[PDB]
């Protein structure tokens, strides 16, 4: 940014893989929430 | 002024993405151990 035009490689690494974890959790979590509802809605 | 220096070598990305990854799928054989998964319902 300002001198690391480099950002640090620590956070660089541990932000991707922070992103592996959002991708791979969204279709679990989108299906999940949906049995959640079609579950727990009461009908 | 040459080497920009990579800001993103090769090697990290490559690194970041396998410790993601296999993060990933741990947690998803957890889930489906404890049948969260496969509850679907009671």
């Amino acid at each position: 940014g300002e001198s690391p035009k480099c950002p640090d490689i620590l956070v660089v690494l541990l932000s991707v893989m922070g992103a592996i974890l959002l991708i791979g959790l969204a279709p679990l979590l989108i299906w999940k929430l949906l049995i959640t509802i079609h579950d727990r809605k009461e009908f | 002024g040459a080497l920009e220096e990579r800001c993103i070598p090769i090697w990290w990305v490559l690194v970041g993405v396998l410790g993601g990854l296999l993060l990933l799928t741990i947690l998803v054989l957890a889930m489906w151990k404890v049948g969260f998964f496969k509850r679907n319902r009671p």
